């Protein structure tokens, strides 16, 4: 089983900021990995597949850039809309392993 | 575009097994496959099978090995899952989830409500 | 052809190309050994002559089935899937991308007809999904005895061998049309030079003499000057005005 | 769509080219030279269609032949665009060409055109339905007492599309003015019919007062006097008058006392016939 | 990268099509000229008249 982990567990960020989550696997799983956001109480959607590939209707802001065995996730104007869960997934080789959970939150 | 609909939160004693079901409306249905994956209120995701019904693959977690089986249906263009031996632990949600062939299998374009399953004495 | 994903082979996607410049060399920096066979045209002249419209086809094929993409070629994929006409021009660039399109569970995404009931007219799509029935018995939708699904999934490994790992295939094709041409190449350049007998080239006019600097004043669309002898003595620079 | 029944029916009016119709053959540069050029004109003196828009609605589908020679009266810009296709509907492709506030769209697609397609601030496109097959698309600047005298030329030769403009501050006026090209297009398709395109002040709506001439092109030959500067300041037909055709002939505006011969006639055959054996 | 090896393979195989298949080239270059030739065709000599 590959063993992942993202990078910071909790983030605090203000509406316009750019911001950064960082999900780095054990070895190598190509480009395979997609991304989803939660808001707490409902399913989450997805994001970003191939790491790359944005999908339709999903805002064009993310971004996301990765190779292999490191993922980035990007926003460069955030939105009180955007304070959600943060989740990856790698889908090379069986048993797909998530993430443990991102959560982006306003300063108090 | 797809509408996809879980059944209602259960409430079962340990010893027996539970069946879900995870209806999609939309588009053909042929082309597409089913994921399940739990959601567990003391942590994150884990997932535990995919299935391909056009092509009659399944696969299921490590550790799920003749615990859990999901098939599919046709002609009412439906999942089920049954799951069998519940333990104390695994009282949580389950999020039906599904992937296209135009994209990939493995990603899941459309999600479920979820169900509640929840097991005490 | 840096897609993140191709279509199926038998769902194999038609592009339409015109009204563009292409630059073709860079193709030859895909991967160090691919295959670059073209057919009526020699590759190392398609920069200078022209079509109208150009057409690509894009997919992924099993490796060693990649010989059957060519005229008059007969198989599986040459006649369930894709067919070229036997008077076809054009060319067709196959590489290697296991490094892309594999998966260690195992790609299933990629799917190919193999059973039909006939054969495939050139330049043909077939998306139909309908159960085939093998023998007599009519199954009406069962996969059971003499009834088998037409579409099969190639597993795609990285531990597979150079025999079936994936390629991807773009074809492209050519024609000539009354209409005119306009997906030309690059023409390219060369700095300029005055007051010095030279021999010179000014969008397809050849001429030889003494460049100088010009008094005249033409109107805004006029290119070219003629004198009373009916020869040419004013050109405009096609690149500054 | 929407139908019109408003419409009075007159018949089109009639008047004079006179000296109308002059564009630059290419794209050289002459000065001070008499040049004899044969191409696709319109003669001198000839035979013009008129149309009046004002409660007149005059928007019939005229034939395109070998060209086409549009002439607009006009102020506050009424006239938008045209239309060209041999079906006009989605069975054979279509151009159109339109110019609203924004910016000029010229557009090759199978339209499905409305009975009575035009405009309706003014945001009601009642042109189209459907435009299934786009294969040409461009986008450039703007083309714009009747003050405003707009002056067109559309030529379709061998798969291009050529499109020659004047515009005049001011019957047709008497005078001279050679019209300058304007756009070249790699259109390559077949055009046999082509219709005219309005704007309908909403008020319903109101029609302004304007009008337009049009006329037809034919091959024959011209003699073009350059300026200094290479801008066309005369022209002669060589095939209206014996005068024109001794001026063409050599190759002068002024031809000094004397007889000169032009030219040799022959009477032309009336129908043909045919004889075979039993 | 922008670095070609020059020369590539003619991988010729027999279920390649008419348009693909070997053929084989001979081509002879002639000098006729006044000098003497060295080279001529069958013919019949005959006596001198
Ligand atoms: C052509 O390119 C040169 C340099 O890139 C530039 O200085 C010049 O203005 C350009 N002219 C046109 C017509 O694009
Ligand atoms: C224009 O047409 C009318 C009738 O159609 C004719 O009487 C008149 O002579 C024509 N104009 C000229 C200049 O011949
Ligand atoms: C228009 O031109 C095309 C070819 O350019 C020809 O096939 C077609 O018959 C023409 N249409 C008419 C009405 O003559
Ligand atoms: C030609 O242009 C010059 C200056 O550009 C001007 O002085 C002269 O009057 C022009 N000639 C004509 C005939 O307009």
């Amino acid at each position: 089983d590959i063993q992942m982990t993202q990078s910071p567990s909790t983030l605090s960020a203000s509406v316009g900021d750019r911001v950064t989550i960082t999900c780095r696997a054990s070895q190598s799983i190509s480009s395979w990995l997609a991304w989803y956001q939660q808001k707490p109480g409902k399913a989450p959607k997805l994001l970003i597949y191939k790491a790359s590939s944005l999908e339709s209707g999903v805002p064009s802001r993310f971004s996301g850039s990765g190779s292999g065995t490191e993922f980035t996730l990007t926003i460069s104007s955030l939105q009180p809309d955007d304070f959600a869960t943060y989740y990856c997934q790698q889908y090379n080789s069986y048993s797909h392993t998530f993430g443990q959970g991102t959560k982006l939150e306003i300063k108090r | 575009q797809v509408q996809l609909v879980q059944s209602g939160a259960e409430v079962k004693k340990p010893g027996s097994s539970v069946k879900v079901s995870c209806k999609a409306s939309g588009g053909t249905f042929s082309s597409y496959s089913f994921i399940w994956v739990r959601q567990a209120p003391g942590q994150g995701l884990e997932w535990m099978g995919r299935i391909i019904p056009i092509l009659g693959i399944a696969n299921y977690a490590q550790k799920f090995q003749g615990r859990v089986t999901i098939t599919a249906d046709k002609s009412t263009t439906t999942a089920y899952m049954e799951l069998s031996s519940l333990r104390s632990e695994d009282t949580a949600v389950y999020y039906c989830a599904r992937g296209t062939e135009y994209g990939d299998y493995d990603v899941s374009h459309d999600w479920g409500q979820g169900t509640l399953v929840t097991v005490s004495s | 052809f840096n897609a993140t994903r191709f279509a199926s082979v038998y769902a194999w996607n038609r592009k339409r190309i015109s009204n563009c410049v292409a630059d073709y060399s860079v193709l030859y920096n895909l991967a160090p050994f691919f295959t670059f066979k073209c057919y009526g045209v020699s590759p190392t002249k398609l920069n200078d002559l022209c079509f109208t419209n150009v057409y690509a086809d894009s997919f992924v094929i099993r490796g060693d089935e990649v010989r059957q993409i060519a005229p008059g070629q007969t198989g599986n994929i040459a006649d369930y899937n894709y067919k070229l006409p036997d008077d076809f021009t054009g060319c067709v660039i196959a590489w290697n991308s296991n490094k892309l399109d594999s998966k260690v569970s195992g790609n299933y995404n990629y799917l190919y007809r193999l059973f039909r009931k006939s054969n495939l007219k050139p330049f043909e799509r077939d998306i139909s999904t309908e159960i085939y029935q093998a023998g007599n018995k009519p199954c009406n939708g069962v996969a059971g005895f003499n009834c088998y699904f037409p579409l099969r999934s190639y597993s795609f490994r990285p531990t597979y061998g150079v025999g079936h790992q994936p390629y991807r295939v773009v074809v492209l094709s050519f024609e000539l049309l009354h209409a005119p041409a306009t997906v030309c190449g690059p023409k390219k350049s060369t700095n300029l030079v005055k007051n010095k007998c030279v021999n010179f080239n000014f969008n397809g006019l050849k001429g030889t003499g003494v460049l100088t600097e010009s008094n005249k004043k033409f109107l805004p669309f006029q290119q070219f000057g003629r004198d009373i002898a009916d020869t040419t003595d004013a050109v405009r620079d096609p690149q500054t005005l | 769509c929407v139908n019109l029944t408003t419409r009075t029916q007159l018949p089109p009016a009639y008047t004079n080219s006179f000296t109308r119709g002059v564009y630059y053959p290419d794209k050289v540069f002459r000065s001070s030279v008499l040049h004899s050029t044969q191409d696709l004109f319109l003669p001198f003196f000839s035979n013009v269609t008129w149309f009046h828009v004002i409660k007149r609605f005059d928007n019939p589908v005229l034939p395109f032949n070998d060209g086409v020679y549009f002439a607009s009266i006009e102020k506050s810009n009424i006239i938008r665009g045209w239309i060209f296709g041999t079906t006009l509907d989605s069975k054979t492709q279509s151009l159109l060409i339109v110019n609203n506030a924004t910016n000029v769209v010229i557009k090759v697609c199978e339209f499905q055109f409305c009975n009575d397609p035009f405009l309706d601030m003014e945001s009601e496109f009642r042109v189209y339905s459907s435009a299934n097959n786009c294969t040409f698309e461009y986008v450039s600047q703007p083309f714009l007492n009747f003050k405003n005298l707009r002056e067109f030329v559309f030529k379709n030769i061998d798969g291009y599309f050529k499109i020659y403009s004047k515009h005049t501050p001011i019957d047709l006026p008497q005078g001279f003015s050679a019209l300058e090209p304007l756009v070249d297009l790699p259109i390559g398709i077949n055009i046999t019919r082509f219709q005219t395109l309005l704007a309908l002040h909403r008020s319903g709506w109101t029609a302004g007062a304007a009008a337009y001439y049009v006329g037809y092109l034919q091959p024959r030959t011209f003699l073009l006097k350059y300026n200094e500067n290479g801008t066309i300041t005369d022209a002669v037909d060589c095939a209206l008058d014996p005068l024109s055709e001794t001026k063409c002939t050599l190759k002068s505006f002024t031809v000094e006392k004397g007889i000169y011969q032009t030219s040799n006639f022959r009477v032309q055959p009336t129908e043909s016939i045919v004889r075979f054996p039993n």
